[PDB]
């Protein structure tokens, strides 16, 4: 699902500031 | 910036990942933000690959008329550099992945415009310092 992707960017977004 | 810089910026990124014979010359300021760009979603991929095993791919099958979802739902909660990073790394996905390099067709302007009105209109500029 589009959705899931959707939620993967956003962990990936928010760690990528990060890690 | 100037809403016109990013729109030109985000053309110019969309047509240097889809490896467009023609060059279509713009300031080195705008080429220097490209590059910039590239490398940054490739460092996010970096980050994409190592926590999850999935492919942009499935998701993006539809996204000639899913596209727009997935961006609004992107930003739903926040917006940070991070995610913008996503934004243009789904970008770049679809110009290397799904449609052919090397051509500039209707597909990819349907991706720049996609790209360039939700940028511009959720003012993505405020939360994007390329420093």
């Amino acid at each position: 699902t589009m959705e899931n992707l959707s939620r993967r960017l956003k962990v990936t977004g928010d760690l990528f500031d990060i890690m | 910036k100037s809403g016109t810089y990013w729109a030109t910026l985000i053309t110019a990124f969309l047509k240097t990942v889809s490896k467009v014979e023609e060059l279509d010359c713009v300031d080195s300021a705008v080429l220097v933000d490209v590059s910039k760009i590239i490398t940054l979603t490739q460092e996010f991929r970096r980050h994409y690959d190592s926590v999850y095993r999935a492919d942009y791919g499935p998701a993006l099958k539809n996204w000639k008329r899913d596209l727009s979802k997935l961006f609004t739902s992107l930003f739903v909660d926040v917006i940070n550099s991070g995610r913008i990073v996503g934004f243009f790394d789904v970008g770049r996905y679809v110009c290397e992945e799904v449609l052919c390099p090397g051509s500039w067709t209707e597909d990819h302007e349907l991706l720049n415009d996609c790209m360039t009105h939700f940028f511009i209109e959720n003012n993505l500029m405020n939360h994007f310092p390329l420093e």
